[PDB]
RNA sequence: ACUCCGCCGGCACCUUAUGAGAAAUCAAAGUUUUUGGGUUCCGGGGGGAGUAUGGUCGCAAGGCUGAAACUUAAAGGAAGGAGCG
């Protein structure tokens, strides 16, 4: 039984695409199958913007944010709830949810 | 001059905004649009939305008991024009949510078998339009230029979106049903108002 | 489509229902032929005769006023050239092929592509032997093709 | 008694609608088994094709209901077939006649070679199908009989062939797709357009129109 | 309560017969239709 | 169809669609017949009509609305109506 | 490659009678095309078709009346003597009274009744009922 | 245009102006000779009045070219 | 560079059945008992078995070609309105 139309990946009209390695556990996976989350977040946490304001030298400082891309295998995404099993039905919707 | 009664009633849909269609066009209602302009609103002919109103109103007088007739609508918009368009034809208006099995299941009670259906939107009315397929009921229904011509019998080709659009498009049918039946008098001039059949917010 | 890929283009020239010469075109047919020997002569050949004739004489199509085709024009003048054009171009194609393969002998892309330019000489050249547009005992000769062409 | 629900039913136990006919000519829905057995109820006969129990699995047990086929026809060129679940035989058998009843269809019959004596065969090559089964029938000439297996036998004479031949591709031992495809295969008789079908339609008023004003009192 | 909507009716109605504001495109219909020379429609 | 003497041997003559010339069979529950009503000089429905069949074959692509169209475009120039 | 120009022009009528078109393009254009048509044409199975000179091959536009149940070749085109006439009816036909067999005979181009009555052999072309 | 919309023989004129030239009913050429000494429109000659491009040769705003 | 209309070619996607199918599903896997456009390869219950043997290629690992005796009743695929069920 065919689970998907894309075969789990997103590959057209080539042959290889070469693969990356899982963020987590290493593990080898095509660019094309992995699942990519893009995480930009302040370098200081929410619980700690308040005391470092405070002791900024500077009478204006914008505090930098933290850019990390993340390249999941199909296992560890499960495992850490990126991804969830989702029904047949909805398993066809691509759009980002809410 | 005298105005035909094409002329004034082509006058009157034009101010209702009848003729402004969707930004996209079925392949089954490119037939009726006329031009498509740069703002990509595809512009109804009007002169084509009159004659199909015309082929509905000989259809409805066909029918001998018009209380086989049954006009609904899904849309709050058009929920006050069917109940006025049956008040003055004799028709049965249904307005509100169409309950499934009403043309099919013989043993509820809201079952009916009637010999002509007409509808206010394809889209928004597609469980009656899909239940009637099953009862051999042929189906008169407004349609936009973004409407699906499935089980359509007669699509006149006009905005079923804007309040005073389905309040026009109702008063006019109606009007050319009594005229047909020598119930008033002809020309383009009604004793009813078309205010009558506008939607009338809370 | 295509002989030696996938593709499936279908751009093309494509031909007027009027196959007579325009009113406005006054060139008459032996000063037509006048110029195509002209040309032969300086060792061009029939597809870029007819490429100047449209472009600088507003002669769509020689047939049209002549009512040959510029290959039969230069037979019975004596000045087609032994092996046919078509058949020339490939030739001169493989050679550059092999002189390029020559230092470059891991260019495995370019040995798969002189393969399918040799077996679309050795196509042609069966055809024109067939025809006797080419010598009976003809046969293509990587060693000394390059002294055919060029 | 019988107290009809639909506009047909009126019609019929008024006794404006005299024949099948008349109801198949505009493609009417029957949807009360009654109007059969006002119509064609005396020359009918019913017969149970099988018996069929399924089984769905529960956390108990399995649940056991039984599915009976049944095959109704006057034999002169109507058939019917019904299929009913019930978690009783006898009630299965019950509603599978009145099923069977509410499909009733025409039957089309021609003639092999020439036309003498009455309709024998069906009248082209035709071929129904239902799963993986695919049911033929060839014209045969008179005195051939039925050369089907027992299923499509049993619909043959009820529907009134009496010569025929049949050929089958598929799981055949799947009564119900070999009798669903047979019975598909004899409702495309009236579908094939021949030569004697190009005379341009003459319509006639459905029976709601003709009858409207019947229609429109309502009956107590 | 049939009197909030029925016996609603105002003096004037809501459709204007006169200054009916239509497009390029939209006058161009009506020439096809030979219409041109309706009294309401004008160019917005 | 007919006998060899002459005697018809149908049941019944099922209905062609007005548009594709297909048959009507009697389980095509899609299929509707349909009437548009005769005018007068005045504009006066004179209880006369003409009818038209579709089959659901037809309605199910929903061709039937350009298919009427034109069924009627050509039989009103015929019977006078307009 | 094309290889049989008449199955394309069956091929192409057939699928536009299912669809319930009233016309139908027919390209390249051929003789043997021209008087297949002819043949249906003569037993009121297509209607009025008009031939378009292109000057490459032509094309045909087929008007189409409904009553065409379905048309294709026989390939490849086997030979047909009279005696064995009857066993292709038999295998291509709906039935005994109504369907024809086009052949190509050296008398011409015509349905498998006439042959009979000209007593002429020759090779299937196609069917049509 | 559905397909019973429209005449096979007889296409409208702006309809076949916009088909591929040789998916016409007739097969017809996008091109032509225009005068400024004769120029084809799709030249692949230098002529400087017209540079060969990838379709229609760039033509020179200075001289006035006439279509024929 | 961007905006709008269109043509040809390409990788795909979305809706839909008038189609097909055991279904999953497929705009081709459609135009098939109403069976025929052209052509190559290839399958015939499950195992034994890609094994034995012979040949051939390879430095080798192995590749290509490729059985039988015998054994077995299954192995396997999909899973009023809607679905062949
Ligand atoms: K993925
Ligand atoms: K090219
Ligand atoms: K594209
Ligand atoms: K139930
Ligand atoms: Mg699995
Ligand atoms: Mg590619
Ligand atoms: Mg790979
Ligand atoms: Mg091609
Ligand atoms: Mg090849
Ligand atoms: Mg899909
Ligand atoms: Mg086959
Ligand atoms: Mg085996
Ligand atoms: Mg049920
Ligand atoms: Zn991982």
């Amino acid at each position: 039984t065919f689970k998907r139309r894309n075969g789990g990946r997103n590959k057209h009209g080539r042959g290889h695409v070469k693969f990356i390695r899982c963020s987590n556990c290493g593990k080898c996976c095509p660019k094309d199958k992995a699942i990519k989350r893009f995480l930009v977040r302040n370098i200081v946490e929410q619980a700690a913007v308040r005391d470092v304001q405070e002791a900024c030298a500077f009478e204006l400082y914008t505090l930098p944010k933290l850019y990390l891309k993340m390249q999941y295998c199909v296992s560890c995404a499960i495992h850490s709830k990126v991804v969830r099993v989702r029904s047949r039905t909805d398993r066809r919707v691509r759009e980002p949810p809410q | 001059r005298t105005l035909s009664t094409k002329e004034a009633d082509i006058q009157m849909m034009l101010a209702a905004e009848v003729h402004l269609g969707t930004k996209n066009c079925d392949f089954q209602m490119e037939r009726y649009a006329f031009k498509r302009r740069n703002d990509g609103i595809y512009i109804i002919n009007l002169g084509k939305t009159w004659e199909k109103l015309q082929m509905a109103a000989r259809v409805i007088v066909a029918i001998e008991n018009p209380q086989d007739i049954i006009v609904q609508s899904a849309r709050p918009y058009g929920q006050r024009a069917v109940l006025k368009f049956a008040q003055y034809t004799g028709a049965h208006a249904i307005a509100g949510r169409h309950t499934p099995g009403t043309f099919t299941n013989q043993l509820q009670t809201s079952y009916s078998e009637p010999r002509l259906l007409i509808l206010t939107d394809p889209r928004t009315d597609h469980q009656p339009i899909k239940e009637a397929a099953l009862g051999n009921i042929p189906t008169i229904a407004f349609c936009d230029t973004d409407s699906p011509m499935r089980y359509v019998d007669i699509g006149i080709p006009a905005n079923n979106k804007g309040k005073h659009s389905i309040g026009v498009l109702f008063w006019i049918l109606a009007r050319m049903v009594l005229q047909m039946r020598g119930a008033i008098n002809q020309g383009p001039k009604w004793d009813v108002m078309v205010d009558l059949f506008f939607y009338r917010e809370p | 489509g295509r002989m030696h890929s996938r593709g499936k283009g279908i751009s093309a020239s494509a031909l007027p229902y009027k196959r007579t010469p325009p009113s406005w075109l006054k060139i008459s047919a032996p000063d037509v032929e006048d110029n195509i020997c002209k040309f032969a002569k300086k060792g061009l050949t029939p597809s870029q005769i007819g490429v100047i004739l449209r472009d600088s004489h507003g002669i769509a199509q020689v047939k049209s006023v002549t009512g040959s085709k510029i290959l039969r024009i230069l037979k019975a003048h004596g000045l087609a050239p032994e092996i046919p054009e078509d058949l020339y171009h490939l030739i001169k194609k493989a050679v550059a092929i092999r002189k390029h393969l020559e230092r470059n002998r891991k260019d495995k892309d370019s040995k798969f592509r002189l393969i399918l330019v040799e077996s679309r000489i050795h196509r042609l050249a069966r055809y024109y032997k067939k025809t006797k547009k080419l010598p009976p005992v003809w046969k293509y000769e990587s060693t000394t093709a390059s002294t055919l062409v060029a | 008694k019988w107290v009809p629900v639909t506009k047909l039913g009126r019609l019929v136990k008024d006794g404006k609608i005299r024949s099948l006919e008349q109801i198949y000519l505009h493609s009417l829905p029957i949807k009360e088994f009654q109007i059969i057995d006002t119509l064609i109820g005396p020359s009918l006969k019913d017969e149970v094709m099988k018996i069929m129990p399924v089984q769905k699995q529960t956390r108990a047990g399995q649940r056991t209901r039984f599915k009976a086929f049944v095959v109704v026809g006057d034999g002169n060129g109507h058939v019917g077939l019904g299929v009913k679940c019930s978690k009783e035989v006898a009630t299965a058998i019950r509603g599978g006649i009145i099923l069977a009843k509410l499909s009733v269809i025409p039957v089309r019959r021609g003639y092999w070679g020439n036309k003498i004596g009455k309709p024998h065969t069906v009248p082209c090559k035709v071929t129904g199908k239902c799963g993986s089964v695919t049911v033929r029938m060839v014209p045969a000439p008179r005195g051939a009989g039925i050369v089907a297996a027992r299923v499509p036998k049993k619909v043959l004479q009820f529907a009134g062939i009496e010569d025929v031949f049949t050929s089958s591709r598929g799981s055949t031992k799947t009564l119900g797709n070999f009798v669903k495809a047979t019975f598909d295969c004899l409702m495309k008789t009236y579908g094939f357009l021949t030569p004697d079908f190009w005379k341009e339609t003459r319509f006639t008023k459905s029976p709601f129109q003709e009858y409207f004003d019947i229609l429109a009192k309502p009956a107590n | 309560e049939r009197e909030r909507r029925m016996d609603f009716v105002p003096e004037e109605s809501a459709i204007k017969t006169d200054l009916i504001e239509v497009d390029k495109e939209t006058l161009d219909m009506l020439s096809a239709l030979g219409m041109s020379d309706l009294p309401g429609v004008v160019k917005q | 169809m007919q006998n060899d003497e002459g005697q018809n041997m149908d049941l019944y003559i099922p209905r062609k669609c007005s548009a594709t010339n297909r048959l009507i069979t009697s389980k095509d529950h899609a299929s509707v017949q349909l009437n548009v009503g005769h005018l007068d000089e005045s504009g006066v429905y004179t209880g006369q009509f003409t009818t038209y069949a579709l089959c659901g074959f037809i309605r199910a692509q929903g061709d039937a609305d350009s298919a009427m169209d034109r069924l009627w475009q050509k039989k009103k120039a015929e019977v006078g109506q307009q | 490659v094309r290889v049989s120009v008449l199955n394309d022009a069956l091929k192409s009528m057939y699928n536009a009678e299912k669809a319930g078109k009233a016309q139908v393009e027919l390209r390249p254009s051929s003789k043997v095309i021209i008087k297949f048509l002819i043949v249906m044409q003569k037993h009121g199975y297509i209607g009025d078709f008009q031939y378009v000179d292109d000057h490459r091959v032509g094309k045909i536009v087929v008007e189409l009346n409904g009553r065409l149940n379905k048309c294709g070749v026989i390939s490849p085109r086997f030979d047909v003597g009279v005696a064995t006439i009857e066993g292709w009816t038999a295998r291509l036909l709906p039935s005994r009274q109504f369907g024809y067999i086009v052949l190509t005979t050296s008398a011409g181009i015509m349905d498998h009744e006439e042959a009979r009555r000209k007593n002429v052999g020759g090779k299937v072309l196609g069917f049509f009922y | 245009v559905l397909p019973n919309d429209v005449d096979l023989l007889n296409p409208p004129a702006e309809h076949e102006k916009k088909k591929h030239k040789l998916k016409r009913l007739v097969q017809s050429p996008n091109s032509f000779f225009m005068d400024v000494t004769t120029v084809f429109s799709h030249s692949q000659t230098v002529v400087v009045l017209c540079q060969p491009t990838g379709g229609r040769a760039r033509l020179i705003e200075g001289c006035s070219f006439r279509r024929k």
